[PDB]
C-alpha cells in the first residue's frame, strides 16, 4: 500500500478526481459543505485546517494555508481523525453515580452534587487536566483549582513525566513564546533531536 | 346615451352564455403540457434508477 502518514495530502494536491479520500466518497458536493477554519487537536504542530461538515457531521479536514506553521500540508491523523466524537461513546448529558450505576442527570442536579462533593473535599483535591484542553480550558482548570479548590495540585501531564520535567518547563518553556519557529527549523544548520521522533 | 348602460347588456348577455368554469375537482381542467408539477425520479426501461446522486439538482 501507499503507507505514509501524509497520504491525505496527495488527495488534496490532486487537481482532478483521480486521487480521492475513501472516507469522503460521495458524501457531499462543495455547495452543501459548511466550511470553517480550524486547528488540529492532535499534535503540538497546530496546523491550520479547514473543517468541512454536512448536516452537522464532519466529512473532511483539508490542510488550509498557514505558511508559518504547516504551509499546505497535514498528516493523516489531522485530516481523518475527526470521527472520535461520533462513535457512540460520547457523553450526551451530565451523569451521576446513583446506586453504583452511572445514571443520566440534569445539569442542575449534577452541578449541585459536584459542588457539594468538592466542598466536602476542601483542600484534599487533585485536578488532572490532561493534554487535550485548549489554552483557555487549561487556564480555567488552573483557576478553578487554585481559586475554587485552593489547591496547587494541578497537572496536565497524563503521560510519563517527572518533576525535573516540571522544573524544565517552568525555567525554559513557560512564558517564552516564539523563541523558535518553523521558519527557523528550515534554516537551522544543525538540528539535534533528543527524545523526539518528529 | 345608451352607451352608459353598456355594462348591463354585458352581464345579462353572459347570464345566457354557458359558464366557463373548469369542473375541478370532479372534472379537472387541462394544465399546460409544460407545467411545473411535482418532481419525479425516473427509471431506465430495465428498472434501474436514473438518478446518479450527482446533487446537481
Ligand atoms: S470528472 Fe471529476 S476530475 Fe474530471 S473534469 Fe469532471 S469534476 Fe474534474
Ligand atoms: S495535522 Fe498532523 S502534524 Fe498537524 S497538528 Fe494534526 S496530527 Fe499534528
Ligand atoms: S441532478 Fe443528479 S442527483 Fe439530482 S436527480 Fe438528477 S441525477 Fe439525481
Amino acid at each position: 500500500p501507499f503507507q505514509s502518514y501524509f497520504s491525505g495530502n496527495t488527495v488534496q494536491i490532486c487537481p482532478v478526481g483521480a486521487l480521492t479520500g475513501t472516507a469522503y466518497r460521495f458524501r457531499a458536493r462543495p455547495f452543501d459543505l459548511v466550511s470553517s477554519p480550524s486547528v488540529c487537536e492532535h499534535c503540538a504542530s497546530g496546523c491550520a485546517q479547514r473543517t468541512d461538515h454536512r448536516r452537522g457531521k464532519v466529512l473532511r479536514r483539508l490542510a488550509g494555508d498557514e505558511p508559518e506553521v504547516n504551509e499546505e500540508w497535514n498528516c493523516d491523523k489531522g485530516r481523518w481523525a475527526f470521527t472520535y466524537a461520533t462513535v457512540g461513546d460520547r457523553i450526551t448529558t451530565p451523569m451521576l453515580r446513583d446506586g453504583g450505576v452511572l445514571r443520566p442527570a440534569s445539569w442542575s442536579e449534577a452541578l449541585t452534587v459536584a459542588a457539594a462533593g468538592l466542598l466536602t473535599a476542601a483542600g484534599s483535591t487533585g485536578v488532572l487536566v490532561g493534554g487535550r484542553c485548549t489554552v483557555e480550558d487549561a487556564y480555567a482548570y488552573a483557576k478553578f483549582a487554585r481559586m475554587v479548590l485552593n489547591t496547587n495540585d494541578v497537572d496536565f501531564r497524563a503521560r510519563p513525566h517527572s518533576a525535573e520535567e516540571a522544573e524544565f518547563l517552568a525555567a525554559h518553556v513557560a512564558g517564552q513564546t516564539m523563541g523558535l519557529r518553523y521558519a527557523e527549523l528550515e534554516n537551522a544548520p544543525t538540528v539535534l533531536l533528543a527524545g523526539f521522533e518528529p | 346615451f345608451l352607451d352608459a348602460l353598456a355594462g348591463f347588456a354585458v352581464t345579462l348577455g353572459s347570464m345566457f352564455k354557458k359558464p366557463i368554469t373548469e369542473g375541478y375537482p370532479e372534472k379537472p381542467g387541462p394544465v399546460a403540457p409544460r407545467y411545473h408539477g411535482r418532481h419525479q425520479l425516473n427509471r431506465y426501461p430495465d428498472g434501474l434508477e436514473k438518478c446518479i446522486g450527482c446533487e446537481l439538482c
